[PDB]
């Protein structure tokens, strides 16, 4: 496992 | 090291910061004074300066 | 009725603000602005003002030509607006002269009236100075220590101006 | 405002001749040390931005750096020393103008003083 | 004060009023900004001429120097809003918001 | 995995204030906080009324 | 990802997908 | 624009500037005013875009409604008092109209809709001339006119002004906005201590501009004019990204970092003048601040964002340009607080 | 290593040289300062 | 923010028009010089605070 | 260049003579277009750009030698040839990848025609980089949102910088190029389809052929007539292309232009946009791991000039 | 049902966190109109000015 | 201000009637304002629109105002207690369930009433205690 970054989803919120 | 170290040291300690503590409140106090009074050297706001006028001789008598 | 010139001309000045203010084509409101630029010429020279009053009005007369033409350039329009042509227009004119109406007569009737500061209805007679100028025309004079006195004034308007034609070639400049 | 005003203050004067009487701030004082140091940080934030060696790049620059900074700090402190000190003139001046404003207490002891014990139960 | 400072200074009201009220061309309110600044013009040249302040007869020239300024100033902003949009309506002057 | 985030996470996302939610989160939350402000400040309100009229008993109450 | 838990069923549909997602009959759940 | 001719109108911005901060005379206030307008509108649009243009054209509209505005304010004065001088101001209705005029020059809010627009209109450079140079005559007049300044009125104002800059800049997505509604908040912090001290104002200007260069100057190293474009900068340059993490958090006011000292500063002059509400109020709503720029930081460093193939050619080159500043900018915007005490330099 | 050769390449002992007497004058500027500051300070209070 | 620069380098780049009682061309009074002379000699050197 | 150094009177137009000029010679695949490219700038006397790669920024940069494709590029040319319709996304990442050295060798050249004022002779441009992308999209190779991204990139971007004056197409019909490639007798080359050629070569002549004869003129050669290297000079030599932007340009548009070629990153900030199509979008995790082997390369840790490994000294003083 | 969710995940969190993020978002949807027109926010600075004429005098 | 003067002038829990008039005077100015503000910001498509959002704000105003001036005298009389800032709190909340059911949502009311019911009481705890919003600068 991994630390979690952010996805293209978490990103286009923004 | 001895008690008598720490003993004398808090006695300065103790000395120095009361004597802060009363010069802050001396110096809420005066400027408070100051600012109400215009009286001391804070709070001195600029006035025209007696310099400029001019008093020689005018067109008029009346002047 | 020439005891109150001055107060006429200022009512005819607020109408013409009333008028310009209330946003007709450009047109009209330059007539306005002319019309308002006039009247003040005729207050400041009634007040004495000669030379200023005259140099307002030269100066807001070629200032109106060029607006004149850039309206019929850019603030152009297929049926220009007159005072008349919209019920937006109408009601501002209406509502300006209405309000001047009301604070003329109100101070000329009452006393003393205060809208937002204290005015006495008396003429403008009543304020003039007794004194006497001689051989002199004190607004000429004034208006010539601009060179002899104001110096720095000259330094900055003129670099001001210089300025203003550089600003304005690269606002226009457009890439 | 407050200090702006002062009589006799020359303006555009970073430190008065007056300030002289005053003991210059000691080259070893805590607050120039970490002026220096801000330098120090200085320089190795400017190598990292160009990507160089942090520690070992430019050593001159960093150096150059930390005086400056130094040399900053000295006359800040100085500044700031004169004016605290011109502060306390002036306010004990003012004490000793005004009696009347500023007058002293009668001194009772804790024997004489009544101060209400509230019980913690 | 006289009426006449009363009225001047309402001309200044009006003008500043049809300033902050658009409507949809830009010249109107480039010439209610000029109305405000002969408003000024007359209350500060009424005021000097009153009081005698000779070496301020200057000020209501100076004001207009930077009145005209001002004024070239907003038709050169002017003539490229039209060049971009066509019209000098101030409805085009949208794309930055908030 | 789903026990988890539905005991944890889908919670508040799935909550409505509700006439029965509000009424039972009232009930449950500060009910008996002041049940027991009730309770114990009855109780202290007593014990300074018998220490204020002397009628309390502190022979050997040497550590509090 | 649809796995989560989700929101309370109304469209027959959505009890269905809920049904699928927790490994259940449609009936049953 | 030929580089002489941006030298050229620089420097007259800054001498209108400087006019303002040098006359005693209210009629030379107005002109530096009117000469760093003239100068400004040209430098917003040297890159010429329909943005620019409206831009420049909205800034035109709202400082001349503000230098009419303050000659009107300074034709009464001299009717009730005769004096050009700046100094009290003797008629209160004059005073009211010259304190709208100073805070729409500001952005103060209710006068604050134009400074995101112009900021975002504009370029990363002409926001930073606009959100760090121009803010410095206005506060130096109102520092000047602190004493007829009603405080009610400046007070209302500050708080509208902190409660707005972080209202808004929680909806922004870009960074131009969020820096114009961070500017607006930290104005409305430093107009409230005016009517008190001073001193307190011209040290917050001072913290409020290093950290703002800051930002302005790490973006522009950066490029980036969204979060999004701000997010990829950590494949290519971690550092920039780091340090805007380290300016952002001195900017919300975070302890030990240098943006604390001046809410402190404030807070307790308000407290001396038995004001505690309203500092109460004021450090609270500047929480939002706090939100929006975690936020970016989160989006910027914190947590790293997917990238794009294309950067793989950007990590083989190096920035070109060098702003000399910029070091020295961060290092005082975050490590300034133990040096505290020397804000009566400036005193 | 470089086809293109290296912006900085070698040091520009111009540079190097201005900047490390910069350093040294402001060291210096600052320590005579400090000396005279201290005597003046001495010879006014005693 | 007032660096008096004028003061400082003794140049009057502005304070001659400052007020009405100063020097004016061929020395033309003005209108209320006797007044603003007698305001200006009382409130010098006193302060803002004072003078009002 | 700098600011400064136009303010005290450095100025391209001086420098910039009737050699001065971008020739770009464009055609179908295996055209000989590199052949006539390089006898036109011998012959002319104008330095020779070979065609952009995967690697060009590579040879730009550091010891010039090709790096890892993870490093740079994340794309094989070969891969798309055996495989056009990837799952990876390998066909929109060299589209992307070649558009962005493409720009970087324009900017290259424009520097070094402006900087020197020598010609510079290239083959194909970012302005005939759409014909592949436009091939692609027929064939089906990559979608409709790569084509997208494609034309936001490059109308960012491109507009910034000046066309070239001289256009040379060398025609080859495609069954022609075809026996070539057999000839040629490259693997992966092979496969390409005839259908993908029919399509580069329908782009360029539909599209690009008449808007870049709309600036300027075009020249089009067949292959045996651009065999004669000479007289395509002596035809070059004899244009008078006076409409067209650069006669338009003056010292201010050429210091713009000096200065956004000098800022290769500056060149490139637009073909990083943050558009998150799938193909060349990155993730974190591989983002940081390619990123921190490319900062181990040797010369790359630091910037140029103090990377002590690769034999930088002074670093100290410097 | 009441310690873990009741209160600590629904109600504490409605009452304290969520509903002043609430408030503060919809503030920040008021303040951030994103309209941009002149015409508009000119107005509401005569508002201002009369409210400020009126109230401060 | 002589609004303001108006609501202070009425002792507390005294003329119950005129101090709801005052409030509901206040309310009446406030929502007025928030009108004037709302029509320009975010333009009405007609007069009559303007009107009825004029007249909606006014109206919330002026109920809150009345409700909280009505019960917070109320209150006061009939506790006996005149200085207690638990009236006020009670105005305040019953101030919050008006604009609730203007709004017609039950958790604007609730909400509205913890915190409008906080904030009064705190003003009149800052009444009482002599707090200063707007401090005289003193130093």
């Amino acid at each position: 496992a991994r630390q979690w970054q952010p996805d293209v989803e978490w990103a286009e919120q923004f | 090291d001895g008690p008598e170290k720490n003993y004398e040291k808090t006695m300065a300690i103790l000395q120095i910061e009361a004597e802060k503590a009363e010069l802050r409140l001396k110096e809420l106090e005066v400027r408070r004074l100051m600012r109400a009074r215009g009286d001391g050297p804070w709070y001195q706001y600029p006035t025209i300066d007696k310099a400029l006028i001019d008093h020689s001789p005018k067109t008029t008598p009346d002047n | 009725m020439t005891m109150y010139i001055a107060f006429i001309l200022s009512t005819i000045f607020v109408i013409g603000f009333v008028g310009f203010s209330s946003k007709p084509s450009p047109i009209y409101g330059g007539l306005g602005l002319i019309v308002s630029g006039g009247v003040g010429c005729g207050i400041v020279l009634n007040f004495g003002g000669s030379f200023l009053g005259l140099m307002v009005f030269l100066i807001y007369l070629g200032g109106m030509l060029v607006v004149f033409g850039y309206t019929t350039a850019m603030a152009t329009e297929m049926y220009p607006e007159v005072w008349v042509s919209n019920k937006t227009v109408f009601g501002a004119f209406v509502s300006g002269l209405m309000m001047e109406f009301c604070m003329v007569y109100y101070a000329l009737k009452e006393e003393e009236v205060e809208i937002i500061f204290k005015f006495n209805g008396l003429g403008d007679w009543v304020i003039y100075d007794t004194g006497d100028s001689g051989f002199f025309s004190e607004e000429a004079m004034g208006i010539a220590a601009l060179y002899s006195y104001g110096t720095w004034l000259v330094i900055v308007t003129g670099w001001s101006l210089l300025i203003g034609v550089v600003v304005i070639m690269e606002i226009t400049r457009g890439n | 405002t407050m200090m702006s005003g002062r009589p006799g203050r020359v303006p555009l004067q970073f430190l008065p001749n007056e300030a002289r009487s005053l003991p210059p701030p000691k080259l070893t004082d805590p607050r120039l040390v970490y002026m220096g140091f801000l330098g120090y940080c200085s320089g190795l934030i400017d190598n990292a931005i160009r990507r160089r060696p942090v520690v070992s790049a430019g050593l001159h620059r960093q150096l150059l750096y930390v005086t400056s900074f130094v040399f900053f700090g000295y006359y800040l402190l100085k500044r700031q020393d004169y004016m605290y000190a011109l502060r306390d003139h002036d306010m004990f001046a003012y004490v000793k103008s005004h009696p009347e404003d500023f007058p002293e207490k009668d001194k009772k002891t804790y024997g004489e003083i009544l101060e209400e014990f509230h019980p913690v139960r | 004060m006289p009426l006449v400072y009363m009225n001047i200074i309402m001309a200044f009201a009006i003008a500043l009023a049809g300033l902050l009220m658009y409507r949809s061309h830009l010249m109107s309110s480039l010439l209610c900004l000029e109305g405000m600044m002969l408003s000024l013009f007359i209350m500060s040249t009424l005021i000097i001429l009153n009081t005698h302040f000779t070496l301020a007869n200057m000020m209501p020239i100076i004001l207009l120097v930077f009145a005209a300024c001002e004024a070239a100033l907003g038709l050169s902003l002017l003539v490229m809003v039209s060049n971009t949009y066509g019209t000098d309506y101030v409805q085009n002057l949208n794309l930055l918001q908030c | 995995i789903r026990w988890t985030y539905a005991r944890s996470a889908n919670i508040y996302p799935n909550f409505r204030p509700t006439p029965k939610t509000s009424l039972l989160g009232a009930l449950f939350g500060i009910g008996p906080l002041f049940f027991w402000y009730y309770v114990f400040k009855t109780d202290r309100d007593k014990k300074e009324k018998l220490i204020q009229e002397g009628k309390l008993d502190q022979t050997f109450n040497i550590s509090y | 990802k649809d796995m989560f838990p989700g929101p309370y069923p109304k469209t027959p549909e959505e009890r269905a997908a809920a049904a699928k997602k927790y490994n259940m009959r449609v009936e049953d759940y | 624009m030929n580089p002489i001719i941006y030298t050229t109108l620089i420097m007259t911005v800054m001498s209108g500037t400087m006019l303002v901060m040098i006359s005693s005379h209210w009629l030379l206030i107005w002109i530096g005013f009117e000469m760093n307008l003239l100068a400004m509108i040209p430098v917003l649009m040297k890159n010429f875009n329909p943005r620019a243009t409206e831009a420049a054209t909205k800034y035109f509209l709202t400082q001349a409604t503000a230098s009419m505005m303050l000659m009107m304010a300074i034709i009464i004065n001299l009717l009730y008092s005769g004096q050009w001088t700046i100094t009290k101001m003797f008629n209160p209705v004059a005073m009211t109209m010259m304190t709208m005029a100073l805070a729409m020059k500001l952005g103060l809010s209710p006068f604050h809709f134009w400074v995101p627009e112009v900021t975002q209109g504009i370029s990363l450079q002409a926001g930073l001339l606009l959100l760090t140079w121009q803010k410095l005559a206005p506060l130096s007049v109102l520092c000047q006119i602190s004493q007829s300044i009603n405080p009610n009125l400046m007070l209302t104002m500050a708080m509208l002004s902190i409660l707005i800059g972080g209202w808004g800049g929680l909806n922004q997505t870009q960074l131009r906005k969020i820096m114009a509604y961070s500017s607006i908040a930290h104005m409305g912090w430093m107009t409230a201590v005016l009517p008190y001290n001073t001193t307190m104002t011209i040290l917050n200007l001072l913290i409020y501009i290093t950290m703002t260069l800051a930002m302005f100057m790490l973006l522009i190293h950066s490029s980036a004019t969204t979060t999004l474009s701000l997010s990829h900068t950590w494949n290519k340059m971690p550092v920039i990204t780091s340090l805007m993490m380290v300016t952002l958090l001195s900017m919300g006011g975070l302890p030990p970092l240098s943006g604390f000292m001046p809410k402190w500063m404030i807070i307790q002059e308000m407290t001396k003048n038995e004001s505690i509400i309203m500092p109460t109020l004021m450090a609270m709503t500047a929480l939002l601040n706090l939100y929006f720029y975690m936020r970016l930081a989160y989006s910027s460093s914190l947590t790293m964002f997917p990238s794009t193939n294309n950067m793989k050619m950007k990590w083989q080159f190096e920035h070109t340009k060098q702003m000399k500043l910029l070091p020295t900018m961060i290092v005082l915007s975050t490590l300034v607080l133990p040096m505290t005490p020397a804000l009566s330099s400036l005193n | 290593f470089y086809i293109r050769e290296p912006p900085h390449g070698s040091p520009d002992w111009l540079k190097v040289g201005l900047t490390l007497g910069t350093s040294v004058f402001l060291w210096i500027y600052l320590i005579k300062q400090h000396k005279e500051d201290v005597l003046e300070y001495k010879r006014r209070n005693g | 923010p007032f660096f008096d620069v004028q003061k400082r380098l003794g140049l009057d780049l502005d304070r001659w028009m400052t007020i009405q009682s100063a020097e004016q061309p061929h020395k033309i009074p003005g209108r209320c010089h006797a007044f603003e002379k007698e305001w200006i000699e009382c409130a010098h050197g006193i302060g803002g605070i004072r003078a009002e | 260049y700098g600011p400064l150094a136009f303010v005290l009177g450095e100025r391209t137009t001086r420098k910039l003579t009737e050699t001065s000029k971008v020739i770009t010679v464009d055609g179908n695949i295996c055209s000989g277009k590199g052949r006539l490219a390089r006898e036109i700038a011998e012959k002319l006397g104008l330095r020779h750009f070979p065609e952009a790669g995967i690697h060009y920024a590579d040879s730009t940069t550091g010891d010039g030698k090709p790096l890892d494709v993870q490093l740079s590029g994340n794309c094989s040319l070969e891969k798309f040839y055996d495989d056009p319709k990837s799952n990876d996304g390998n066909s929109y990442r060299l589209q992307s990848w070649l558009y962005a050295s493409r720009l970087l060798q324009y900017a290259d050249a424009l520097e070094h025609l402006l900087s020197t004022g020598q010609g510079v002779v290239l083959e194909r441009s970012i302005y005939s980089d759409f014909v592949f992308l436009e091939a692609m999209y027929r064939q089906g190779f990559i979608r409709k949102q790569c084509v997208e991204h494609y034309n936001e990139v490059k109308k960012v971007t491109a507009c910034e910088y000046l066309p070239p004056h001289v256009v040379v197409y060398v025609d080859v019909p495609v069954p022609e190029i075809q026996s070539r490639i057999q000839k040629k007798g490259n693997p992966h080359e092979m496969k390409i389809t005839a259908a993908y050629l029919q399509d580069i070569e329908n782009a360029y002549k539909k599209t690009f052929l008449p808007e870049m004869s709309e600036k300027c003129e075009v020249l089009q050669y067949s292959a045996r007539e651009a065999e004669d290297a000479e007289k395509v000079v002596e035809d070059i030599e004899y244009l008078k292309c006076d409409k067209g932007p650069w006669p338009d340009q003056d010292d201010r548009t050429f210091h713009r232009l000096r200065m956004l070629v000098q800022n290769k990153l500056e060149v490139l900030n637009y073909t990083t946009i943050p558009v998150y199509l799938p193909e060349i979008t990155i993730g974190a995790h591989q983002s940081d791991r390619v990123f921190q082997k490319f900062t181990e390369l040797p010369g790359r840790k630091y910037s140029p000039g103090y990377n002590e490994d690769v034999g930088d000294k002074w670093i100290w003083l410097k | 049902k009441s310690a873990s969710s009741l209160l600590d995940l629904i109600w504490l969190e409605t009452i304290l966190p969520k509903t002043t993020s609430f408030i503060q978002m919809k503030m920040s949807i008021m303040v951030s109109n994103q309209k941009g027109l002149i015409k508009l926010y000119f107005l509401s600075f005569l508002i201002t000015i009369m409210i400020s004429m009126t109230l401060f005098n | 201000k002589t609004l303001l003067h108006k609501y202070s002038d009425i002792p507390e829990g005294t003329e119950c009637h005129r101090k709801a008039y005052a409030s509901t005077s206040i309310g009446g100015a406030t929502g007025l304002i928030v009108s004037a503000y709302s029509i320009a910001l975010k333009p009405p498509a007609s007069f009559l629109e303007g009107v009825a959002r004029t007249g909606r704000y006014t109206f919330t105003s002026a109920a809150i105002g009345a409700i909280f001036g009505l019960t917070s005298c109320i209150s006061a009389q009939v506790r006996e207690k005149p200085d207690d800032p638990l009236n006020y709190f009670i105005g305040g909340c019953a101030g919050g369930l008006t604009l609730g059911a203007r709004t017609r949502s039950y958790g604007i009311g609730a909400a509205a009433c913890a915190y409008m019911g906080l904030t009064a009481a705190l003003v009149k705890m800052g009444q009482l205690e002599g707090w200063q919003v707007f401090a005289e600068p003193k130093v």
